[PDB]
């Protein structure tokens, strides 16, 4: 549907006319609905769960990662998550990198503090590192499942008028999805800008904004971690140890 | 032996002397735990321990103390400190301990979630309810004071500048300028209405600009 | 006489937070510390834990010597208290947390801290990257890979129906805090400086990514 | 020796106000409190009430344990003192009122307060709306309805003659204060926050309604 | 026993010492009732 507007000035009978197409306003309104974005995120998570299900991966993720002996399931789960994220970024390639190897880490002695899934080149083939105890500690941590994070009127008006997926399981799925999303961002910088840039990014995540917004911000969908604005409680007080009398002329990351 | 009795005892003496009398130095949480441990472990201070523990929440009480009980509490607390005291000292120390036990302790940092975009709910809202809600939200904001240099209305009577601006904007049609201004106003209004999930009343927006005919007819 | 149940519950919650085994963010007061210490003292089979946490009052007095059977028994005691894995590093986290809580002064507003003083080799992120780096390549991979993305409308509808009552914001909060706590614990255990500038810049990157 | 009659009258009036059983607004002084407490102590059959109100001196000492016969006898004593229904919630209102009066400091101007601290579940208006809401629909209605407005001039004249000597302002004051006190007591008993903004906005609505 | 005699007594001592001599800290209404009860009972 189209809406027409007419402007008339008091010096003549001239009328200048413009046509507005309502679809743009409808799209903005739909993008402003909380239920719409919630449905988008939940549909992404549901597609992830369905993708795991068709790969027999019905067992809870914590149970999958708790099995030390069976490495094939862990490798398949991580590879499938990487492929799902890759398809989300590029909705044209259904198969991930056709050949890559997996190594599972069970020791702190060879563990990376903060990047549980890491990628490296052995001069012959891609290799992916999986820190199994880190993922186990992530998924096994007790979750806050009774607290409320900030409509009562619609509830009042209403009052006057089969796979068993618990909340813990869904939170575990989302946790693994976000972790593999971080790993995939690192891997994307790797594959597209070299090992040097990948190891530069491992120590400074601020290069993501420059090496993603050039291509991803205008071609792919929205990232899962962008659904909410995350901040550290009392960040300024803790950061007060490292304060600079700064002069920022290349503040490329607000 | 699990309890270093004497060091606990002096810690409790110091803390209770500070809270009861010196209501005006500083102590750590460890000393508070120490004082409570001493009060619990010492047999003759059980009544005082219960009285101070009643300050943990607002749904705890104490049975009415008979006379001999209040004298026992009093000389026990005096043995804690020779200075003469009474039940009022017990009351002020209890209030100080109540303030202390409600003091928050250290906690690790947590990731706090902030709403990215003020996403509206499914049900459409009219202009009036939206106005009420947004006015309530604005009420919570902190206004800023603006002080003008003087009371006189700003103006300019420089002829040369006035005819010069007029000449510069002379080749600029009024029709196109007014059309652009009205259309950008309308587009911004409609965009805000769509984002706010508010119903747009076309008749009201049309009634906005009827001063044209009001002037022309009268 | 004290209420064993209330003190046990307060101890359970405070230890859950102080062990980084839970993301439940409940404002803890001095009363909870008093209750947890009193319960630890009173319960016979938590005497080892009570002595362990009480030794933290003085920074110069460090952890008591425990033979392997004693450490195993204390681990079982902690597991029973939490009814949940739990190992020695959890006990180290608890010791450090309680030491910092005890040595902290009484104050009106909750003090926000980060995990520190757990587990000689004070390193940074890059040396760990290199070092552990090879220790990785040293290991041979286990699996060789050399993809169905079904859009079954009914199946996704049922999945959405199951997921619909879940408060997405709570799930995101739980996942983000879990990742943050795991990263912080790995940093502290590895004796590597945790640069919260980088971690916050991750979120800043996401925020800057969205608006383009 | 004290005058039993004067002390009894002062106690009656002060308890009438402090039980919210009367709208009579008479400025009460400390002397009335002294008289009511002394009379409560002296009278043998008001000893239970005197002890009950005296326990309110310390906030940590709560209500004495009374067996059912004792509670019934105290209820009869309160009824006799007021010669008026009266039940346990009236005693709770009286206890809270006297506790707040006693713990209040001596001051030159009367302190205006609202009823609070009577009757675990701290709720708000909307949750109560929903909750009690159904508990309502749960009940089946008793009566089914599926109208004379006579203007008999002589009858209305006689009714006006009967009503004419009544000071309309006093009737309005009594009705409004009665509604306010019933609403406040229902809010406090239900442990729901009484939002006096809304109640005052009711009057503001009436005022704005009239002038249009 | 209905009257906690000694606590009442010290309350009355404090209140009467405050009113009689220190005409210039602060007390609650409860202390006034307490003092009158002590004066009547003694």
């Amino acid at each position: 549907n189209k809406v027409r507007t007419v402007t008339e000035i008091v010096n003549s009978d001239e009328k200048i006319q413009k046509t507005y197409e309502l679809a743009e306003f409808d799209l903005k309104n739909l993008s402003s609905l909380e239920s719409y974005e919630t449905l988008k995120i939940k549909l992404a998570l549901s597609k992830y769960m369905a993708m795991l299900s068709t790969l027999e991966m019905t067992q809870p993720l914590l149970e999958i990662f708790r099995n030390k002996a069976d490495t094939r399931q862990i490798a398949a789960v991580v590879f499938s998550t990487l492929a799902f994220i890759h398809n989300r970024f590029h909705p044209l390639v259904t198969n991930f990198t056709n050949k890559m190897e997996f190594v599972v880490t069970e020791t702190n002695d060879t563990s990376i503090p903060g990047e549980p899934i890491l990628f490296t080149e052995n001069e012959g083939v891609l290799l992916c590192s999986v820190d199994r105890p880190s993922i186990v500690k992530m998924l096994s941590r007790e979750f806050d499942t009774e607290a409320l994070v900030n409509n009562c009127n619609v509830r009042i008006a209403k009052t006057f008028g089969d796979f068993s997926i618990t909340e813990v399981e869904a939170t575990q799925y989302l946790t693994l999805l976000l972790t593999v999303e971080h790993a995939y961002l690192h891997y994307y910088i790797f594959k597209n800008y070299g090992v040097f840039e990948y190891c530069k990014s491992l120590t400074d995540h601020s290069l993501f904004t420059n090496k993603l917004r050039s291509t991803m911000s205008t071609k792919t969908s929205n990232l899962l971690l962008s659904k909410f604005k995350f901040t550290i409680e009392d960040f300024d007080k803790i950061n007060s140890n490292s304060v600079t009398s700064g002069f920022n002329i290349y503040n490329f990351n607000k | 032996e699990l309890i270093n009795m004497r060091r606990y005892r002096n810690a409790a003496r110091k803390l209770i002397h500070h809270y009861s009398l010196n209501s005006t130095t500083e102590y750590k949480i460890s000393d508070v735990v120490m004082t409570m441990i001493f009060l619990l472990r010492s047999e003759k201070y059980h009544s005082l321990f219960k009285l101070l523990e009643t300050t943990f929440d607002d749904y705890t009480c104490r049975p009415q103390m008979t006379q001999v009980q209040t004298d026992t509490l009093l000389d026990a607390v005096r043995s804690l400190l020779s200075t003469t005291i009474d039940l009022t000292t017990v009351d002020i120390m209890r209030s100080s301990f109540a303030r202390c036990f409600n003091s928050p302790i250290m906690r690790y940092a947590k990731i706090v979630l902030l709403q990215n975009v003020a996403l509206q709910r499914d049900k459409r809202t009219t202009l009036e309810e939206l106005l009420i809600e947004r006015g309530e939200k604005i009420q919570m904001l902190q206004p800023q004071q603006y002080i003008n240099s003087g009371t006189e209305i700003p103006f300019c009577d420089d002829a040369e500048f006035l005819n010069r601006l007029l000449k510069h904007i002379d080749p600029y049609p009024l029709s196109r300028m007014y059309y652009n201004a009205a259309n950008t106003m309308f587009y911004t209004t409609m965009e805000n209405y769509a984002v706010s999930n508010c119903k747009f009343n076309i008749e009201d927006y049309n009634n906005i600009f009827k001063v044209m005919e009001n002037i022309r007819k009268h």
